[PDB]
RNA sequence: UUAAUUGCGAUAACGAACGAGACCUUAACCUACUAAAUAGUGGUGCUAGCAUUUGCUGGUUAUCCACUUCUUAGAGGGACUAUCGGUUUCAAGCCGAUGGAAGUUUGAGGCAAUAACAGGUCUGUGAUGCCCUUAGACGUUCUGGGCCGCACGCGCGCUACACUGACGGAGCCAGCGAGUCUAACCUUGGCCGAGAGGUCUUGGUAAUCUUGUGAAACUCCGUCGUGCUGGGGAUAGAGCAUUGUAAUUAUUGCUCUUCAACGAGGAAUUCCUAGUAAGCGCAAGUCAUCAGCUUGCGUUGAUUACGUCCCUGCCCUUUGUACACAC
């Protein structure tokens, strides 16, 4: 039907889920990772990102 | 022609020799040239708590990344790109050929 | 505190076992001579090193 | 001998150039001078009243002399300030646009700062003459 | 301007005429409390006395008309003759007496 | 297009989707790791496995279905990727290997003091310094304890342990 | 509900906020004496309001006596001149 | 030297727009006193005037009180920016307006009365004697009763 | 090639480059003469390198210094450093040591920032509170 | 003796391993190398203003030439407490003076052992055993409220309680960092409006354009005056705009007006040894809009120790124990 999902879900955390796994809350955006931040830990060196300090 | 040879990478060490390759090349032949420009490194920094949860002292982390960006400039015509097209490339850094 | 770590004094004194007039009564002309003896991946360490070796040599004087 | 607007201080020039602009009101007067406050950050009008229009002109102008090319947000940048929010904390607040803008053009209706390539303002030829000549009035006042 | 000297030998001589001499410590030991009175080095002679000075002339200058810089200037200058309506002097007067009450 | 952080930011999240894909599907071939390797138009991307006859698979179907899978989801085009397999090294020496090992012969129901020593003895025996396995959770009774099984010296602070330790 | 601490300043004695007559002979007479002179002074021993020692302080210092020893940003300092 | 001395013309209090206005203090800062003006419409007022505003609410001449307490009862005609005043578009006519001492206090208790008989939020929330505008209660607005 | 020198100064992280070349004696920063600083107090802090030995040192040389970056005493600190050092360097190129080595004596003997600069830089800031030592108010119950 | 079972040495113990240290990153130094209109510098031409007497201040990418001091880096150097004088079986080392950019392991962080909590999380996970449940479902989804609701009690924080001030003019200097592609981000510039903001355009996938982020605290001229006052802006009334499908228990921004407590804070308690505290603003995170928050950055920059176990706690040894879920 036309109800079913007529909400706009273009402006807010609705319109944005991880690519991992798809939870809301606390999500990383910055550079356009739109991971959230726990699994973003886990995976941390994965992408290139280290700790030196 | 304005062949530029933009290279960026996260590792120093396969980016130097790219360019001490393509900068002996250079050097062989005639190929005056402009060398190594030392762009300023773009330190990603994102901070993120720990803790997954709520619970437990403050305690931040900083995953931090280095992008080491260096151009290099040549001036030639056609009878080196056929030549310089010729990708030196390792794993890591990559190449985009600009001209003008 | 200025305390050596072992590591520091177990190779100087290893350096001196077979090196007596290799390493002079000097800091710096035995400095390079002891990277040049021993396979030491950090500049501060063996800046160390020729720094215990030199006073080691100083004392046995 | 060598003098110029940059052989002077701020203070004596800027109350010279007003001073050689308040004798002759060549310039314009807003019909607004006495009602704004040149600035949502500002909490009161200026208490000059009479002036403080060729006095900012004077500092735009002086302003134009030792720099290429402004803007009107760039002159609303400089000459805002810390706003007192209540109780919450200071922020920098831009000036009024209006101001700068009356300000700007009123400069551009004499003579003495033009529009620039590249966009922006710059001073005008007979700009930078006229306000060399008042450096070379001030420091022989004090003398 | 006022007392017609040298500032610079106004300013020495009046911390060294407001630099206690004697002061009192905790001793307290074991029992509620309990006074007992020591010495003053010199460095904490000349500590002691630029701070009383200090916080002397600041507290004068709270809610009032005269500005801070006549008020170090009285202060400073009451101070250089050792008179009684100095604060650092009064001051000084507390920290001996009770050091010599606690002797 | 692209800047370069946002470029670089999002190879290594395809790093790590195509390395999670691959973890997840080729669990059973002993996979070990990948690398990424880009070149304009053509990029390869080589993979890391024991058992590359079962990588490949079947006349190479497997390889080029898994060509063909990742081509879908990275929306590349036709000939843009090709996937290679390259048999693993010192495969004694390779954690990821030992890991998976482990978990195949937990799971086939395998003692687990058997299995434990068993892999760690092998990982030593293959030319290494040391190594350190820890099982924890429910064993033997409710309530969780783990359990560790080592030989020889670990490294546990500084620099050398994520220049030389793989975990 | 408690506040330990008092409220109250003092007894504020206003005084002349326009310049009169009987008091225009007393300051030509009396600061004239003052080896050191300032905003405050005459604030506190001769008894004037805010903005009238900034006027006089101006009177003087462009008509006679007292001299600029050092006028600068919050502080007139002025002395006896003779 | 800019010292002017005193005749007796001054008047150490000052009464415009039935209220108390104080002397001995700089007339655009005496005006503040009156209920409904603060010390920008005061300066506007005294600006186009033209009451020398470096003077005291004493010594000001019978003369410029009057043009003052003019332009108090209406602003928008000697001039005035529409936007300078506090009651603008008034609910009952529309014409920009400006409450004075009297006015100020009045004219608020009828936009709570009208609030309230219309039982919309605002005006039951005034009654009730809890905050309106929306501010967290919860800690805050104790020492109210 | 006329004669000329350059040198550098820091003070926490400004910077002052003075091109000491062969000139009428004219001391300049960022076009203004050296009589127009801003602090107005520390005039007489930048004018310490023209006074310490004497005027006689000044009069064939020009100092152009070019500032940028710090407060308003980090760039006084930073013209003072540059032309003390720009001084030297005239002395460093042209003229002897006896002219050189008592004037860059002199200099250390009043004050070791004329020539050495302040090796102390601002510290990192750690997680837990607003600066490097200080904390976040914890408290109990 | 050391920050340290870190070393000297002693010694039924010898040889060792983990931690610490070592190591890595960053902040400092390099007038020595490689260089460079996406950073600059000087010079040659074009050109402007003041004085012209000899100069000074500028503008100018196709006007070109030369350099890398400042600007960025890559490969490297430098720092080991070096020397001397005292103290010590005269050993580890310690102290003072004798270079330096750096002599509290050069400063600050990262990493960080064995054992444990019956610590926090099934509301991060398409990681989860078990229980409940699955179609008027405890799933998903739609609409409107709610998490903000206040008799009251506490914990982090922001404004202050005015003259070292407030207000109005001028001077007016930073660093970290971010920014749009098939989207609509950072927005320069011109125009309109008191302002918020609107409008037509421009530059930028980035040392290049936003931005020299012309920031604030700061300083100089004035207004004011010791006044619950020109301090302070809670509390409200009216109007003007922005964000969104929607703002009403005002998102927020702007203008006027109302101008309340608060005059340095009681028992008690928090943080701190150098660019540190404190004062000051900025960037980023959450973000369509909303900072009084957090994470970082830079600006101004004190006094006070160079010690102790007195209070609150920690490590080792000796000793005592009717404690072992262990004062």
């Amino acid at each position: 039907e036309n109800v079913w999902f007529s909400h706009p879900r273009r402006y807010g955390k609705g319109s944005r889920q991880c690519r991992v796994c798809s939870s809301h809350t606390g999500l990383i955006r910055k550079y356009g990772l739109n991971i959230c931040r726990q699994c973003f830990r886990e995976k941390a060196n994965d992408i290139g990102f280290n700790k030196f300090r | 022609i304005k062949i530029r040879i933009t290279l960026t990478s996260t590792k120093v060490k396969q980016l130097e020799n790219v360019s001490s390759n393509i900068v002996k090349n250079a050097e062989q032949h005639n190929l005056v040239k402009k060398g190594p420009v030392r762009l300023p490194t773009k330190v990603l920094k994102i901070s993120t708590r720990k803790t997954p949860n709520g619970e437990g002292s403050k305690t931040w982390e900083t995953y931090e990344m280095r992008i080491h960006k260096r151009y290099i400039d040549l001036e030639a015509p056609v009878q080196i790109v056929k030549r310089i097209t010729q990708i030196t490339i390792e794993p890591g850094v990559d190449v985009e050929v600009v001209v003008a | 505190g200025r305390v050596r770590t072992k590591t520091v004094k177990r190779a100087s004194k290893a350096l001196i076992e077979r090196y007596y007039p290799k390493l002079t009564l000097d800091f710096q002309t035995n400095k390079r001579l002891c990277d040049e003896i021993a396979t030491i991946q950090s500049k501060r360490l063996r800046n160390k090193i020729a720094g215990y070796t030199t006073h080691l040599m100083k004392r046995i004087q | 001998p060598g003098v110029s607007v940059r052989d002077v201080a701020a203070q004596d020039f800027i109350n010279a150039y007003a001073s050689f602009l308040q004798r002759q009101g060549k310039l314009e007067v807003p019909g607004y001078v006495d009602i704004v406050k040149t600035s949502s950050g500002n909490e009161m009008p200026p208490q000059d009243a009479e002036g403080w229009f060729y006095k900012r002109a004077a500092s735009v102008a002086r302003h134009i002399y030792m720099r290429k090319q402004v803007g009107v947000g760039k002159l609303n940048k400089l000459y805002g300030g810390a706003k007192s929010r209540g109780v919450r904390p200071y922020k920098h607040i831009d000036a009024s646009g209006s101001i700068n803008r009356k300000v700007l053009q009123a400069l551009e209706k004499i003579g003495i700062v033009e529009i620039s390539p590249k966009g922006g303002r710059r001073i005008s030829e007979n700009g930078q003459r006229d306000l060399d000549r008042i450096a070379a009035q001030t420091l022989e006042e004090d003398e | 301007v006022l007392t017609d000297q040298n500032p610079i030998q106004v300013v020495v001589d009046a911390i060294t005429n407001t630099g206690p001499r004697e002061d009192t410590t905790r001793v307290g030991g074991g029992g509620a409390a309990r006074r007992q009175a020591v010495d003053v080095s010199p460095l904490r002679r000349v500590n002691q006395a630029i701070a009383l000075l200090t916080i002397g002339a600041r507290e004068a200058a709270f809610r009032n008309i005269k500005t801070i810089a006549e008020t170090l200037a009285e202060e400073l200058i009451n101070a250089a003759k050792g008179s009684s309506t100095s604060y650092a002097i009064k001051k000084k007067d507390e920290l001996e007496r009770v050091a010599k009450s606690n002797r | 297009l692209i800047s370069k952080k946002r470029k670089l930011v999002a190879d290594g999240v395809f790093y790590a989707e195509l390395n999670e894909f691959f973890t997840r599907e080729l669990a059973e071939e002993g996979y070990s790791g990948v690398e990424v390797r880009v070149t304009p138009t053509k990029t390869e991307v080589i993979i890391r496995a024991t058992r590359t006859q079962d990588v490949l698979g079947e006349n190479g179907r497997r390889i080029n279905e898994l060509t063909l899978l990742v081509q879908k989801r990275f929306k590349y085009a036709p000939g843009t990727i090709v996937l290679y397999a390259e048999r693993v090294q010192d495969r004694g020496l390779s954690a990821v290997a030992q890991a998976e090992s482990m978990k195949f012969k937990l799971l086939n129901g395998l003692a687990i003091r058997r299995a434990a020593y068993g892999v760690v003895r092998y990982v030593m025996e293959s030319g290494a310094k040391g190594c350190e396995v820890v099982v924890s959770g429910k064993l033997r009774a409710a309530r969780a304890k783990a359990m560790k099984f080592a030989d020889g010296f670990l490294i546990h602070s500084g620099q050398p342990v994520n220049d030389f330790i793989d975990t | 509900k408690k506040k330990w601490s008092k409220k109250s300043m003092k007894d504020r004695a206003q005084h002349a906020v326009i310049l009169d007559q009987e008091k225009y002979d007393r300051i030509l007479k009396e600061v004239p004496t003052y080896r050191y002179v300032s905003v405050s002074v005459l604030v506190d021993r001769l008894k004037i309001g805010g903005s009238l020692a900034r006027i006089a302080l101006r009177h003087l210092e462009k008509e006679g006596i007292i001299k600029p020893i050092s006028k600068h940003s919050k502080q007139a300092i002025y002395t006896r001149a003779t | 030297s800019l010292v002017v001395q005193e005749q007796g013309s001054f008047q150490h209090i000052l009464r415009l727009l039935n209220t108390n206005v104080d002397g001995n203090i700089k007339i655009v800062y005496a005006l503040t006193t009156i209920k409904g003006v603060g010390r920008r419409y005061s300066n506007l007022v005294c600006k186009k005037a033209d009451v020398d505003l470096h003077k005291r609410a004493g010594e000001l001449t019978q003369e410029e009180l009057e043009r003052i307490v003019q332009i108090m009862q209406n602003p928008t005609h000697y001039k005035i920016p529409a936007w300078f005043l506090n009651r603008q578009n008034d609910i009952t006519d529309g014409k920009d307006y400006h409450t004075l001492a009297n006015n100020v206090e009045s004219k608020l208790r009828d936009d709570l009365e009208r609030l309230k008989k219309i039982r919309a939020h605002r005006g039951i929330r005034h009654f009730w004697g809890l905050r309106v505008r929306g501010q967290h209660t919860k800690t805050t607005g104790r020492r109210r009763a | 090639a006329v004669p000329s020198v350059q040198t550098f100064g820091k003070k926490k992280s400004a910077t002052a480059v003075a091109h000491v070349k062969a000139g009428k004696g004219l001391i300049k920063v960022n076009g203004s003469p050296i009589t127009l600083v801003e602090p107005e107090i520390l005039r007489f802090k930048v004018y310490e390198p023209l006074l310490l030995v004497g005027l006689d040192k000044f009069s064939n040389i020009d100092i152009r210094v070019r500032v940028t970056g710090g407060g308003h005493v980090s760039q006084v600190y930073a013209i003072r450093q540059a032309i003390a050092k720009g001084l030297v360097a005239y002395h460093q190129k042209y003229v002897d040591e006896q002219s050189k080595n008592e004037l860059k004596k002199a200099f250390t003997s009043y004050d070791r920032t004329l020539l050495i600069a302040d090796s102390r830089r601002p510290e990192p800031k750690k997680f837990g509170g607003k600066g490097a030592r200080s904390r976040f108010q914890k408290s109990y119950r």
